[PDB]
């Protein structure tokens, strides 16, 4: 029920970047990680970007390490916001609910 | 109960079975008929219907030009018109007329047919023709002596402006290659044509083809028509 | 796409109120197996993450106390607040989830005086 | 096939006579009128005369009517045309054609030619 | 009567004239330069048999033509006309093409 | 040698013909106590008259003509007065199509009735209009008479009722046509059944140029009744 | 190509009826729908069936066939078959689909799951996919006394309208969806209907199309 990251980190524009998001307190491959609406399903899965964060986003997920890994290539400084996971809930192939947040970064 | 035990053969789905089915909609009631005129029953209604063949059996012939064969006062005495080979299957005069259409439906066919021929020239234009025709034993005639020896009529289109000939008796089949020459319908000139200096000089002929009360189909396929 | 628009504005009320606040959606957002409207109410006090308090616009979240039950039909929804207190300072959230992509509501943060 | 055969090509010193010939086989001779025309070599073609194998009557242009006789014959089936008082302007090539079997003046076969 | 051969060289809507009128009544001869004469058109509309569907040709009351859509290598030979309405008969001049 | 309709009277007929459709006569419906029952008018003393249309012109290049027979009467006389304000109509004509030449033209025409004859648009995709289908008096024309403007054949055309005018034997057809439609009684004024067609197969000559050869058509509708517009109550 | 020759002898007319000329359960409508994500949105998942309208101007094998006549009167029998599909297990599953048929003048349903469904006024069929095929033979349902092939008028009255669609002529769509909403994420589930017209009636014969078509609404080679 906790979903703790990295801490917090800002580069000059032209460096890619990865965000880690780790959960803990919860089985795993049962859970949609969201992003924020990019999903992983956490089961060998690819997941639906979003239109806007098409080429800006690519991510993937590693079960043993319970880790969600985000890269983003060729920043901005328009990227002055908090990018962060969420738990999301999927029965039986939809995407349900908004469970719990994570930190923040 | 009553004991049963099932064969091969239970549960399996033929397109051809004829076997009653649930309603959907129990007690609702259709509307009632109404006598429409000109019901059809039997397809051997339609292919007993005259319909024209085209006779202008050349190349780039556009058009509505292909219903008809121009004589003119300028032609020889001895030349032959037309031609028309008795196949239904087989490209021709007779492919795109109302008994070469049904009958491509079915495999089989065999029946007596009727030709009619009819002159569109004006009222004083006068000449004969020659109208013969070949069993499917012996070949085309290219003159039109060795033509008469066959079963001929003289036609003198001068006094009648039509003529009527029997066709004993075609048949066919597809045989899985193709068969040929069952028949031929050819017409010589026999005087050369004569107009007064008022009405034109060509003249024209149209040709009509039905099949006659004794025609038969059988083994229903699917037509290459649109495929 | 989804608009999600707020109504109210980022009201201002004293403590001891009964307080809503208009969300409006483009069109229907009715599940048709759960015959249940997706729809979830957020609650971010700054300096942390924000929380879920209804999901399914009337179903309230196990930890959350019983003053906060909000539901409306429609395209037009709210929460009810039954005892405004000092503490309940945030910036409420509406949030469509019925159909890719999720875009969230206009912000309405509340002010106690 | 129907051929139309001349004879070969010849001259003659002026005040003189010459005779051609026109052999047709192929077709039934008598039925068909037979036509003959000149060509004066870089110019067009001008019409002469003909004869009707049938009843013998001939018909000639207003400008070769002294000039050129027509006959027929049956038997060989040949049809001749006679110059008389060559010149040096009657010197050029000597066509013979086939009318129609309704008398109408088209001329679908032709012969090859004869130089003078 | 006179007939006249409007273009004298073409190197194809190939025209002639009459005195008078002569009620259709024309034909179109071609001579190879072998020395080979077949026609093409007769009575200003129809075509001889045995003659290839490129060339057609129009009529009027006085003013009649021929013509052609695509050319061909041995397309080139001059073309004749002949009128046949009253004797004697009368050629044109030809179009060495 | 002629035939008189009420009022009008065409005497012009060589020798008598009568064309049946389909073998039946224009009847009026049996058991109509189901179907819109307001006591029928049945105008048939005051209707019944040949509505002699305008002359058609055929030459050499013509290509054919066509009509469609509740649409070429809605605005003539006392059908086209009765076709409004009536709503319903159930009727059966009568066609004498009569051209006239010498014994010098030549040529051959089919007269052709296609029951409902659904056009279709050369070599796009847009479906024909309101004012290329509702012409009205004054017919059309065929843009390509060999497949009847719909992809068919002619050839194949006289499976419907048709006579023939061959100019070297008569010069007369004539056609009565049943009520053919599914419902027992119809809308007049967007609905059309019949579609009359004469088309010349063989074109005309002679050895000047080519004659006017005017064709004429008289419509005549046989047994015709409206609804009841008349009530006691 | 070699030229053969056979004697043919023949009795009996009874292949050329209309009832024998129309039959034989031609295919008139195959789609399957199927699933390749592992999550979707709940707005994916109520748009999991299909519905065809019952006008048989499909394929043009029988509608050429279907044009020779002017007005018919027959019924359908449809018949539904259901097979499945893969994309470590292989065996296929054993599902339960519900096809129902809805009549002119009643609401098509917008969505998988929905009041409609549940309506008992109209004819719902329930099976499985370890059975022999579903079978409903569907009446006569125009308010004519025959169905009109080529009309030669407008729909409604007005100048905008649609040429040659005759408003009494539809029979109404059939909708058919799985039951078991359980989002089986890697199969494929394809659906055969066929059609067998039975008591066929027709009416005033017509000359056969030969140039090809251009639309499925209209003639406009």
């Amino acid at each position: 029920v906790q979903l703790q990251q990295s801490g917090a980190e800002l580069v000059r524009p032209g460096v890619s970047v990865k965000i880690s998001c780790k959960g803990s307190g919860y089985i795993f491959t049962d859970y949609v990680m969201h992003w924020v609406i990019g999903v992983i399903s956490t089961y060998y899965g690819d997941g639906s970007y979003n239109q806007k964060f098409k080429g800006k986003a690519t991510m993937t997920v590693d079960k043993s390490s319970s880790t969600a890994y985000m890269e983003l290539a060729r920043l901005t400084s328009e990227d002055s916001a908090i990018y962060y996971c969420v738990r999301g809930e999927n029965y039986y192939g939809v995407s349900g609910t908004m469970d719990y947040w994570g930190q923040g970064t | 109960g009553v004991p049963t035990y099932l064969l091969p053969g239970s549960g399996q789905f033929l397109t051809t079975d004829d076997h009653s089915s649930a309603p959907a909609l129990p007690c609702f009631n259709p509307t009632p008929e109404m006598h429409i005129p000109g019901q059809v029953r039997n397809m051997l209604e339609v292919v007993q219907v005259e319909s024209m063949m085209e006779i202008n059996n050349t190349e780039s012939a556009v058009g509505m030009e292909r219903l008809k064969v121009d004589i003119s006062a300028l032609t020889d005495v001895d030349q032959l018109l037309f031609n028309i080979p008795l196949d239904i299957q087989l490209d021709g005069p007779l492919r795109n007329t109302l008994v070469g259409n049904i009958s491509r439906y079915y495999t089989h066919w065999s029946g007596s047919l009727e030709m009619t021929f009819m002159f569109c020239g004006s009222f004083m234009a006068t000449g004969k023709l020659i109208l013969c025709y070949t069993p499917p034993g012996g070949s085309c005639p290219t003159t039109r002596e060795t033509a008469m020896l066959g079963t001929h009529i003289v036609w003198d289109f001068g006094l009648q402006s039509s003529v009527t000939l029997i066709i004993p008796w075609i048949s066919g089949s597809h045989y899985r290659s193709t068969n040929a020459n069952v028949g031929y319908v050819t017409c010589f000139m026999q005087t050369n044509l004569i107009v007064p200096s008022e009405s034109s000089d060509t003249c024209s002929l149209i040709g009509f083809i039905a099949a006659k009360d004794d025609f038969s189909l059988r083994l229903m396929r699917d037509s290459p028509d649109i495929g | 796409d989804i608009v999600m628009s707020q109504s109210p504005s980022s009201l201002a009320v004293s403590v001891g109120e009964k307080v809503t606040m208009s969300c409006k959606s483009s069109q229907s957002l009715l599940y048709s197996n759960n015959q249940k409207n997706y729809l979830a109410w957020y609650q971010q006090k700054p300096g942390q993450s924000p929380q879920l308090l209804i999901y399914w616009a009337s179903t309230r979240e196990s930890g959350v106390p019983d003053r906060f039950t909000g539901s409306e039909s429609g395209t037009d929804f709210t929460l009810t607040i039954s005892s405004v207190k000092a503490e309940d300072l945030a910036v409420f959230y509406c949030q469509q989830y019925y159909n890719y992509p999720w875009t969230f509501g206009g912000g309405t943060k509340l002010e106690i005086k | 096939q129907v051929q139309l055969q001349q004879s070969g090509t010849e001259l003659a010193k002026p005040g003189a006579s010459v005779k051609m010939s026109c052999k047709a086989s192929g077709y039934t001779f008598t039925n068909y009128w037979m036509h003959w025309f000149k060509q004066r070599p870089g110019q067009g073609l001008e019409w002469i005369g003909y004869v009707n194998p049938n009843t013998d009557y001939t018909d000639y242009n207003h400008k070769f009517k002294d000039k050129a006789t027509l006959t027929a014959d049956k038997s060989s089936s040949t049809a001749y045309m006679q110059l008389s008082s060559l010149t040096s302007e009657d010197s050029a090539v000597y066509f013979c054609a086939r009318g129609t079997f309704g008398n109408y003046a088209s001329f679908a076969y032709w012969g090859q030619g004869t130089l003078v | 009567i006179q007939m006249i051969q409007s273009p004298s060289s073409m190197f194809v809507s190939l025209s002639c004239r009459a005195s008078q009128d002569i009620r259709g009544n024309l034909d179109w001869y071609q001579q190879k330069p072998g020395g080979t004469i077949k026609l093409l058109i007769y009575s200003t509309s129809n075509l001889n048999s045995g003659v290839p569907s490129r060339f057609s040709g129009s009529g009027s009351g006085s003013d009649y033509s021929l013509t052609i859509s695509s050319l061909e290598s041995e397309d080139f030979a001059d073309y004749y006309c002949l009128q046949r309405n009253a004797y004697p008969l009368t050629f044109g001049g030809g179009t060495k093409l | 040698l002629q035939l008189k309709l009420g009022n009008s009277a065409i005497v012009t007929q060589e020798a008598a013909n009568y064309c049946c459709a389909y073998g039946e006569w224009p009847n009026y419906l049996p058991d109509h106590e189901a179907v819109a029952i307001d006591k029928p008018t049945q105008p048939e003393t005051a209707t019944d008259r040949f509505y002699t249309l305008k002359s058609v012109k055929w030459e050499t290049g013509s290509t054919g003509w066509w009509w469609k027979l509740p649409d070429a009467l809605n605005n003539i006389g006392m059908f086209g007065q009765n076709v409004q304000h009536h709503y319903l109509y159930r009727s059966g004509f009568l066609i004498h199509v009569q051209c006239n030449a010498t014994k010098f033209h030549q040529g051959a025409l089919l007269v052709v009735a296609i029951p409902e004859h659904q056009r279709g648009a050369h070599n796009t995709n847009t479906s024909p209009g309101f004012d290329d289908i509702m012409k009205g008096e004054e017919g059309g024309t065929f843009n390509h008479p060999y497949v009847l403007d719909d992809g068919t054949s002619l050839a194949c055309a006289t499976i419907f009722p048709h006579q023939w005018i061959n100019l070297r034997t008569n010069n007369s057809a004539t056609i009565v046509l049943p009520w053919m439609n599914a419902a027992p009684m119809d809308f007049p004024l967007r609905h059309n059944q019949w579609t009359l067609a004469i088309i010349p197969v063989v074109p005309l000559g002679t050895r000047t140029t080519s004659s006017m050869v005017p064709i004429t058509v008289s419509i005549a509708p046989m047994c015709c009744e409206f609804n009841g517009l008349r009530h006691a109550i | 190509a070699i030229q053969t020759r056979t004697v043919i002898n023949q009795h009996g007319v009874s292949e050329t009826l209309v009832e024998n000329f129309l039959s034989r359960a031609a295919l008139v409508s195959k789609r399957s729908f199927e699933y390749k994500d592992h999550t979707s949105s709940a707005a994916q998942a109520d748009k999991n069936f299909f519905k065809w309208t019952i006008n048989t101007r499909s394929f043009v094998q029988l509608r050429r066939k279907l044009e020779l006549f002017t007005y018919l009167r027959f019924d359908a029998e449809i018949t539904i078959l259901t097979t499945v599909a893969v994309n470590t297990y292989v065996g296929l599953p054993d599902l339960t689909l519900q096809a129902m048929f809805v009549p002119t003048g009643a609401l098509t349903p917008e969505k998988q799951d929905s009041f409609h469904w549940q309506s008992g006024s109209n004819a719902s069929v329930f099976f499985k996919i370890s059975d022999p095929p579903a079978r409903i033979t569907i009446p006569f349902m125009c308010i004519n006394s025959a169905y009109s092939v080529f009309y030669d008028g407008f729909a409604g009255f007005e100048k905008n309208g649609l040429y040659g669609i005759n408003p009494a002529d539809t029979i109404g769509n059939l909708c058919v969806r799985i039951v078991n909403e359980h989002q089986p994420v890697g199969f494929t589930v394809t659906v055969r209907v066929y059609m067998k017209p039975k008591h066929i009636k027709a009416w005033a014969p017509r000359p056969p199309r030969t140039l090809p078509y251009m639309s499925i609404a209209n003639a406009n080679y």
